[PDB]
């Protein structure tokens, strides 16, 4: 879902221009953060047993996201001096994230 | 009108301070995971700005 309407997000306003529409920066970048979150936080709640299926559930769903954020990403890091104030990740320390969601 | 590059270094030396400062207020951004123990504001001190 996350991963779905985020490129979705990228669909809608594929029309127009860079955007001067900044809520649609927040709009997918901040809602992107939100409902990433939610995923994380929900995580925590089950820890694996099978070390196969860390490996497993934690491949699968980094196949799912990254290469979505690594265009998507790479694509709107051109909009601030300051993105900071608006996109929080990079796919360097969102990777992380992902790899110690899998203690 | 030119040029006595004593002002071109203080143009710099707070523009960067404008930087490491602008990486303390809003420093409380990028942390940022559940619970959320968003244990520190990231447009926090209004008395402090």
């Amino acid at each position: 879902d996350l991963t779905a309407n985020l490129m979705d997000s990228v669909f809608i306003d594929s029309s127009g221009k860079k955007s001067k529409d900044k809520e649609q920066i927040k709009e997918k970048f901040r809602k992107f953060n939100e409902g990433f979150e939610d995923l994380v936080s929900k995580t925590k709640q089950y820890k694996l047993s099978d070390p196969s299926l860390k490996v497993t559930l934690k491949s699968e769903i980094i196949s799912l996201v990254m290469p979505m954020y690594e265009r998507f990403y790479s694509r709107y890091k051109d909009s601030f001096k300051n993105p900071r104030k608006h996109i929080k990740y990079t796919p360097d320390e969102l990777t992380t994230v992902l790899n110690q969601l899998v203690r | 009108f030119e040029y006595g590059v004593t002002q071109f270094p203080e143009i710099v030396t707070s523009f960067q301070e404008v930087s490491i400062k602008t990486t303390r207020d809003l420093l409380f951004a990028y942390e940022k995971l559940p619970i959320i123990n968003g244990i520190s504001v990231v447009s926090y001190p209004s008395k402090q700005l």
